[PDB]
């Protein structure tokens, strides 16, 4: 026995799971964070998009067998049966972030028919076979990225094994920009607080920009929401003082505590506010492969079952790679600017100035698209 | 040259002088507009009108509403406005009571303007808009942003004036975008819910007061709050701030303060009776601040606070309590006491904190983090010509003494250094 073919579920129960879907997408946010920060060195700036990690192995369980099946559902924490979650992972693709997933193969691979018909049909895409040799097949992998991502990721894989069976892939970056255009002039150079030493670094400033800010005690910390395109919305959290070390916020991070604070900002309103902040531009490739081993996965590593996308007997990823990019500016969508007849009168003052954990999010699906932290904003 | 009543009905526009350049010295009567958008007595004009408003009430009533809110362009001087009695009232959710457009002039001596709108200031004054005003009582509420707001170069002067403003999220005065303020017998009041009484903030903007009872309550809601550069200038005021999460003096980044001579108590839970930031202030022949809290009075994190011939007292937590980079200075008896130990907290252990003592001061008080820390830490002491520590460290790091110099240590106590001379 394989998997059958999918079928498609009633538009029922397409909108009911969303909910479940959002739940599993941020748990599987905060175990893969918890993972990247042990893999990463300690003071390393990361960025990642759960969202496409959680694609990519939607995919993968879409071609996965049943020991594996199982393995993968756990580690994306979805209830069994959770079928529409292929269809339901479509409607959350957002426009803002442009993503890019794909799977390469030895030309000698076969793929089963049905799951290449089955996943064009979803995911509007094919399994790309490679070339009779590898070389080549790692250039062409370079060169297929680099132009099916506007050029953005230029060099996405290049420690590619000498033999490679099976490869996965993909990256993802971010294209919608501040809902409200900061202004270029404005950005001066101020103190940042890695450590002992004080570092002058760009930072952008906005006299009135709506932010949603408050204290989150449990954690200690001070969450500040800022608003994108897209109907995105960019999550910061900062140390309460220049003392709590921001390992210390990242450790003391729960599901539970996480999820009360996502919610408690999104019922909060945009206050005006005398915004300072780092112009965040954060690149990050890394191999999945660790991560899995770290996750308690290892299907991937030993005794792969994808019957559902092949029959070889020796089964294995050679190598699956990510890359994430975000980059943010003054380039908002919209100069929001008043005029003098306005009675705005700021706030509360909101500033970074310590290495802080970034979250961007849906809030049309709340789901947490991407996910990381900054400690050199330079 | 009107000399009585004119009522209106649910239209706009009661008396308006828009030009002819001439003046009507409305001597007295009523105008009880109560259109939406109605102003009662609009000066200006499309693109030296002076009026004199003798008493006279202006209860208009109506959305968008406005009593008199004469404008003028930038050209040409400005127009000339007067006013007495003139108990104008206002009840509309924008309506406001005085608003000056550029190069506007008003003196008023008697106003005591009210207002019940939603976001409606008393009077808010555009570019130029100078103003003198005495004896006045405007009183806001609801859910609105500010009482007196004054922006964009105006300059504005208060004497005998009593601000009360009420309902969440309401500035007693707010000056920014470039002021020259002054305030003079002033008691601005408040009621909570982020109401700072006295908000000030473009690195341009300068606000001198000279015994004004600013007073606050409710939830955080600084007493007086200087922003990106502001500069405060007090003489013999009294910053009562008693309020939940309420700061007596909150000076931000690149803010400058340069209180002198007044009293500054905060009380009530969490709370500082100064809080500078990355700032400078400098506390002048004050006479205290007070905590009485669960915070201490004088929160320094990297800021230049310089006490100098007054207290500041720990009275209920702590005393300076530094967490940052701070850079302190006491001199001629600044008597920093916390009325309990461990007078100069500090969370930070390593918090650089370039203390010092000069020539009269009284450290009468400790020195402690928040837990029991053997290590090396970016503290230092310094006196001289009299200035003398009376307490225990256990966390300092370096305590150079110069001549006159009086540690006069009390107990247990790990000092990385000393320097006796």
């Amino acid at each position: 026995f394989c998997p059958g073919p999918v079928t498609l579920c009633s538009d029922l129960e397409s909108h009911s799971t969303e909910a479940v879907l959002g739940d599993a997408l941020v748990d599987f946010s905060l175990k893969l964070y918890h993972a990247f920060s042990a893999m990463k060195k300690v003071e390393t700036n990361m960025a990642f998009s759960p969202f496409s990690i959680a694609s990519l192995l939607t995919q993968v369980l879409l071609g996965a067998g049943e020991n594996t099946k199982t393995n993968l559902e756990s580690i994306l924490s979805y209830p069994k049966d959770f079928t529409c979650v292929h269809q339901a992972l479509k409607g959350f693709t957002t426009k803002g972030v442009t993503s890019v997933s794909q799977i390469f193969h030895s030309p000698d691979l076969a793929i089963r028919d049905t799951f290449v018909n089955a996943s064009r049909t979803l995911y509007s895409s094919s399994p790309r076979v490679l070339s009779n040799n590898s070389d080549a097949n790692l250039e062409l992998i370079n060169t297929w990225v680099a132009k099916n991502t506007n050029n953005k990721i230029s060099r996405l894989l290049d420690s590619l094994p000498s033999d490679t069976r099976l490869v996965l892939l993909n990256a993802i970056y971010l294209s919608a920009k501040w809902k409200t255009t900061f202004d270029p002039k404005k950005t001066r150079m101020e103190p940042f607080h890695f450590k002992n030493s004080v570092i002058k670094v760009p930072m952008m400033n906005s006299k009135k920009y709506p932010v949603a800010h408050f204290i989150d005690q449990t954690l200690k910390a001070k969450v500040g929401q800022l608003q994108l395109s897209h109907n995105l919305s960019l999550v910061i959290l900062v140390p309460q003082n220049l003392k709590h070390r921001l390992e210390d916020m990242e450790q003391a991070l729960s599901p539970s505590v996480f999820k009360a604070i996502m919610e408690k900002l999104e019922m909060s309103k945009f206050q005006p506010t005398l915004l300072t902040l780092p112009r965040i531009k954060v690149t990050t490739s890394q191999d999945m492969l660790s991560i899995m081993e770290k996750l308690e996965f290892f299907d991937f590593s030993y005794d792969l079952n994808l019957c559902g996308l092949t029959e070889d007997p020796d089964l294995q990823v050679s190598a699956m790679q990510h890359q994430t990019v975000l980059e943010l500016t003054e380039t908002g969508v919209e100069a929001a600017a008043a005029s003098a007849i306005s009675v705005a009168r700021t706030l509360l003052v909101f500033e970074v100035q310590q290495p802080f954990l970034f979250v961007l999010w849906d809030q049309q699906h709340k789901f947490p698209v991407f996910m990381g932290r900054v400690y050199d904003p330079r | 040259g009107d000399v009585a009543i004119a009522t209106t009905k649910a239209s706009e526009h009661g008396i308006n002088v828009t030009g002819r350049t001439a003046e009507v010295r409305v001597t007295g009567g009523t105008i009880r507009t109560s259109g939406n958008q109605a102003q009662g007595l609009r000066v200006g004009t499309e693109n030296v009108a002076s009026v004199f408003l003798q008493n006279l009430i202006i209860e208009t009533s109506g959305t968008g509403a406005l009593g008199v809110s004469v404008h003028e362009p930038q050209g040409g001087g400005g127009t000339r406005l007067s006013m007495s009695g003139t108990t104008v009232r206002t009840r509309g959710d924008d309506s406001f009571a005085l608003q000056l457009s550029g190069p506007a002039s008003a003196t008023l001596n008697d106003v005591a303007l009210e207002t019940a709108g939603q976001q409606a200031p008393a009077v808010v004054l555009w570019q130029g808009a100078q103003l003198n005003a005495q004896g006045l009582v405007v009183q806001v509420n609801g859910a609105g942003v500010s009482a007196i707001h004054a922006q964009d170069a105006g300059s504005f002067t208060l004497s005998g004036s009593d601000i009360t403003a009420r309902g969440l999220e309401v500035v007693g005065i707010y000056v920014q975008e470039g002021m020259q303020g002054t305030l003079t017998g002033t008691r601005v009041t408040t009621q909570g819910d982020t109401a700072p009484a006295l908000q000030v903030e473009d690195a341009g903007t300068h606000v001198s007061m000279n015994g004004g009872a600013l007073s606050t309550s409710g939830a955080n809601s600084p007493a007086a709050w200087l922003l990106a550069g502001g500069s405060a200038q007090f003489r013999d005021t009294v910053l009562r701030t008693v309020g939940e999460a309420s700061h007596g003096v909150d000076v931000a980044a690149h803010s400058e303060v340069e209180l002198a001579h007044a009293q500054v108590r905060a009380d009530g839970q969490g709370a500082h009776g100064l809080v500078v930031t990355r700032s400078s202030a400098m506390v002048r022949a004050g006479s205290l601040v007070e905590s009485t809290g669960d915070g201490a009075a004088a929160l320094l994190e990297s800021g230049h606070l310089t006490v100098d011939g007054s207290v500041v007292h720990g009275h209920g937590a702590a005393g300076l309590e530094v967490d940052g980079e701070s850079n302190v200075s006491l001199l001629n008896g600044a008597r920093l006491s916390s009325d309990q130990p461990t007078a100069i907290r500090l969370i930070d252990p390593r918090s650089v904190l370039n203390l010092d003592i000069k020539d009269r001061a009284q450290l009468l008080g400790d020195i402690a983090p928040e837990a029991q820390q053997p290590e090396q830490a970016r503290v230092r002491v310094a006196l001289a010509d009299g200035g003398t520590w009376a307490g225990r460290t256990d966390g300092v790091h370096t305590v150079r003494l110069l001549d006159r110099g009086v540690w006069t240590v009390t107990g247990d106590s790990r000092v990385a250094e000393v320097k006796l001379e």
